[PDB]
RNA sequence: GAUGGGGAAGCUCCGUUUCAAAGGCCUGAUUUUAUGCAGGCCACCAUCGAAAGGGAAUCCGGUUAAGAUUCCGGAACCUGG
RNA sequence: GCUUGUGACGGCCCGUGAAAAUCCACAGGAAGGAAUAGUUUUCAUGCCAGGUCGUACUGAUAACCGCAGCAGGUCUCCAAG
RNA sequence: UCUAAGGGUCGGUACGAUCAACUUAGAACUGGUACGGACAAGGGGAAUCUGACUGUCUAAUUAAAACAUAGCAUUGCGAUGGUCAGAAAGUGAUGUUGACGCAAU
RNA sequence: UUUACUUAUUCAAUGAAGCGGAGCUGGAAUUCAUUUUCCACGUUCUAGCAUUCAAGGUCCCAUUCGGGGCUGAUCCGGGUU
């Protein structure tokens, strides 16, 4: 046969990501001594709109503690954060919308986002447009909190792990209809080569496992095993259940 | 005069994309196109450009908020339990 | 109340010397056919003196500290008043509304402010007023 | 005017004199 | 490339050391609603750029000649 | 801007030539301001510890 | 409250309206007590509490923005900070503000 | 697409600020002589990649069998010193 | 009126629509400096120099690619009544 | 061949003058009833099958009901990861990414 | 089968900047002979400002124009985290 679509992916020619317009990679600020024992002030100088990006990103600018000169960071805007305002990055900053602080100095219940996995690694969970994790309980013993993921998991990770407090601007984007291929057209311009997708079902037996036959139909189930082959994983892979689920989801 | 009975902004799309996908984008492009009030400068000159952003025309402030509203309804009751809980650190 | 009057330090915010503090020495409070608006005559700081340590021994030090001042007609909608104070009297007489027009005379009444205000930087006094104001 | 009100220049003259003939002849029985 | 208005610096631009030619332009022009009079520009060549001088008036045209230093050479129209 | 003179380029005011002389006067009014509160900031707490 | 006795000083007393003509009248110390909205800038707030504490004018923080500090003084327009020069009827200046 | 490195029997491959001890800049001291040594700085860390992108500065008249915003005449401008 | 330049605006996006060399300004006050005379080449004027390669012509129903002096194909500017 | 209406500039409780636009409407008269006179320039209606539509492909026999599409739904994955690439690698694509995301249908 | 460990190995970060331990100062805290214990230990109305091996204080040079220690800024261990 031939070498199918998703394997061709990750030679990364044409199916690389379109960074032109993209005004830099959103993390926090490295973790210094400021940070772990005290706080550092920073202003928002402007909140700009990120290319390919559905979430708009915040410019701001702290002072370097060891040389005279203006470091500006590139912060992921948070709703209710507006530029001029103070944006106060340690353990020991207040709780308020936009600060950065330690996950073990937040009380229970607390609503952050652009949360570390671990500590300094700059942002790694609550990151896409509108999203947010949950701090349901903590441990201070063995310094670990548990948190609430956007996607329902629960979650263990480190006290020293810094998130700024808040919700990710622009929610409530996939909300609206895009009503044409030209809006989807645009959307994927900006992000990669993955767009318009064929079926693989219309295809012929070289080009996709799905491909061939009289009729347009798979052939064969379309749960796909976990220790399949590349060129075998079309489809549902690793599925452990299929349908349309009747009731509701959410799980307590 | 009213020249449209019930499609609204939605009228330039013309009969494309059904009744029901055109009805739930004008709720949505009406209020991304609306004005607002600025919590700053108390006028009605905040207006969307590059969704998440709100900039008011003079003033000069700009404001992340939602891709569609100025302020988005789950951010709202967000804004409240981080107040909520902010008093119980000092009393 | 009234406060500004020949004892108020007060600060220009524009033109050429904003930024700069002044002392006010002769307020007029409203009218005048040169000046339709409330004005007050001052006299300032063009270049404060320069950080001064004890290294600097006796021949930069008397450079350093070189005060050049100017004598100005300002509105008092472009002051700034302080809640500080400054004597006047040593040299309320050499600036007025005639020490101007003809011009000429404006250098003998800078010399006599330039000569007082550097007495007063010496022996401490009103060390807020030649301090520079940093913005 | 804005909306149409005065469909050319003499119309608005007109409707100036009568407006103005509308202001003086109430302030009379005033 | 360049006007000059007033007659006393104009020689001085003729004794500037760098110059060696000038001219002499004799224009006829019509009055604003008269007569037509007898218009003169003189023309100095400088080393960077050209000076001129236009005289309205006959009258200092022929008593602005005499004032030419003899070291410069004179080109008539 | 390099070959013409220096009073095209800027004005006579601190920032001439970098800001729009409004934005001087908020940033002095400021700076005065501010380190005013600054120092009523010090007064205050110099005898709030001592008067316990 | 505080909303019926700024009714009593716009009909039976003087008063001033806006930043520009405030400073002013404070500058000339004609001024009693000054009301500033909540939504004020801060910068602008406190030039006016520095400017009143130099001149020992009261100072009152309205608890509104000022689009209803306007409506307060009647007026339908919005007023970011109203000026009282002399007061008529009313006691705002003997009561608690 | 080199270097430092890491792969590969090897032709060579990965990688581009990368697990590197990765440099020259204003000078000032010298009056033996040429550029030793004295401080402070700056850490960007090869290079290639557009005759339609970015970009220091020229115009008019005349002229050849065939050349010119390039030659001639006149009048300018920029850069470096 | 046509072509074109430009200005102030308005509409559109889940699309908000390059980078660098380079030049300038400001903050800063290091250093350097006058009165029997010293400090300026971002003011005016004056002096010198500006190298290397390309530059003709066609650009198409005959100069390009199609076996060719082929009704095919091949990017763009100027646009009278 | 005429008529009416639509403007500009100097003097504006005695408003007449003067210069400059092709636009529309109306009325007679006239002819071998012709007149968007050449040029230019929609056939229309009543239904069925089928795909929603704009769009895309078999360059050189198949332009379609085929493909794509928005919408809808399912699946995998919280990074010591999902999917994929490489002979290997202190190697890579998604990823200047983080579940309103990416990947597979 | 569990658990523990300095380092081998593996992962990540940072122009390897503040780690670990002890000691000061205060207080929460309670004394049953005295501290048998624990946290703090310069920045939060404001789109200003923060750099010249730091001013000050104190001690040296050979007074001259300036140069150098300690402190300001606790000490100890060289395990970058
Ligand atoms: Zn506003």
């Amino acid at each position: 046969g031939r070498v199918i679509r998703n394997q061709r992916k990750g030679a990364g020619s044409i199916f690389t990501s379109h960074t032109r317009l993209r005004q830099g990679a959103a993390k926090l600020r490295t973790l210094d001594y400021a940070e772990r024992h005290g706080y550092i002030r920073g202003i928002v100088k402007q909140i700009v709109h990120d290319s390919g990006r559905g979430a708009p990103l915040a410019k701001v600018v702290f002072r370097d503690p060891y040389k005279y000169r203006l470091r500006e960071e590139i912060f992921i805007a948070n709703e209710g954060v507006h530029t001029g305002q103070f944006i106060y990055a340690g353990k020991k900053a207040s709780l308020n919308v936009g600060n950065v602080l330690p996950l073990g100095s937040v009380p229970e219940g607390t609503i952050v986002s652009n949360v570390e996995e671990k500590p300094g690694d700059r942002g790694a969970l609550a990151r896409a447009s509108g999203n947010y994790v949950i701090i349901i309980g903590h441990n201070p013993d063995e310094n670990k909190t548990r948190v609430r993921l956007p996607s329902g998991a629960k979650k263990v990770i480190s006290s020293d792990a810094r998130g700024v407090i808040g919700v990710i601007a622009g929610g409530g984007r996939v909300d609206k209809p895009l009503l044409k291929a030209g809006r989807a057209f645009h959307k994927y311009r900006l992000k990669r080569n993955s767009w318009p997708k064929t079926r693989g079902v219309a295809m012929n037996p070289v080009d996709h496992p799905h491909g061939g036959g009289n009729h347009q139909h798979i052939g064969k189930a379309s749960t796909i095993s976990r220790g399949a082959v590349s060129g075998q994983k079309a489809g549902l892979i690793a599925a452990r259940r299929t349908g349309l689920l009747r009731g509701s989801q959410k799980t307590q | 005069a009213k020249r449209t009975k019930k499609v609204g902004i939605t009228g330039k799309y013309g009969v494309r994309y059904g009744s029901s996908l055109r009805r739930q984008v004008k709720k949505l492009e009406i209020q991304q196109h609306a004005r607002y009030d600025c919590s700053f400068c108390g006028k009605k000159t905040v207006k969307r450009g590059a969704a998440g952003i709100w900039t008011c025309s003079c003033c000069k402030k700009t404001v992340a908020g939602g891709a569609y509203t100025v302020s988005t309804a789950a951010a709202a009751t967000v804004r409240s339990t981080i107040r909520r809980l902010r008093e119980m650190v000092e009393a | 109340a009234k406060f500004l009057k020949a004892g108020k330090v007060a600060v220009v915010v524009r033109g050429r010397y904003a930024g700069k503090k002044v002392v006010i020495v002769k307020p007029h409070d409203e009218g005048s056919k040169s000046h339709p608006f409330g004005h007050a005559l001052v006299a300032g700081i063009e270049r404060y003196p320069l950080k001064v340590t004890k290294k600097h021994g006796a021949k930069k030090v008397a450079k350093r500290t070189k005060i050049k001042p100017f004598i100005k007609v300002v509105n008092y909608n472009h002051l700034l008043p302080t809640r500080y104070t400054l004597d006047v009297e040593a040299f309320k007489s050499v600036v007025s509304t005639e020490t101007f027009e003809q011009p000429s005379q404006r250098e003998e009444a800078k010399k006599v402010v330039k000569k007082a205000f550097e007495e007063r930087h010496q022996a401490g006094k009103n060390q807020w007023f030649f301090s520079k104001l940093r913005f | 005017s804005k909306g149409n009100a005065f469909k050319h220049k003499r119309a608005l003259v007109e409707h100036i004199i009568q407006a103005k003939a509308d202001a003086q002849r109430e302030k009379a029985l005033n | 490339a360049r006007e000059i208005t007033d007659i006393k610096q104009f020689l001085e631009l003729t004794r500037r050391a760098d110059v060696k030619t000038a001219t002499v332009k004799i224009n006829k022009k019509l009055n604003k609603a008269g007569k037509p009079f007898r218009q003169t520009k003189f023309k100095v060549r400088g080393s960077s750029s050209l000076y001129t001088l236009v005289i309205n008036d006959a009258g200092k045209a022929k008593k602005l000649i005499q004032s030419l230093p003899p070291t410069l050479k004179v080109n008539r129209l | 801007y390099a070959t013409v003179s220096k009073t095209h380029k800027t004005v006579s005011r601190a920032y001439g030539g970098s800001r729009c002389a409004n934005c001087v006067k908020e940033r002095i009014i400021r700076a005065f301001l501010i380190e005013e509160q600054k120092i009523v900031k010090k007064v205050v707490k110099e005898q709030t510890e001592a008067a316990k | 409250s505080i909303n019926q006795k700024l009714a009593l000083v716009i009909k039976s007393g003087k008063y001033t309206l806006g930043y520009k003509s405030t400073v002013k009248s404070l500058r000339q110390g004609k001024s009693k007590l000054i009301i500033i909205a909540a939504n004020t800038p801060v910068l602008r707030k406190s030039e006016l509490e520095y400017y009143a504490m130099l001149s020992k004018t009261k100072v009152y923080y309205f608890q509104g923005g000022n689009n209803e500090l306007g409506t307060a003084v009647g007026k339908l327009f919005r007023v970011g900070v109203v000026s009282i020069l002399e007061a008529g009827d009313s006691d705002i200046l003997t009561t608690l503000a």
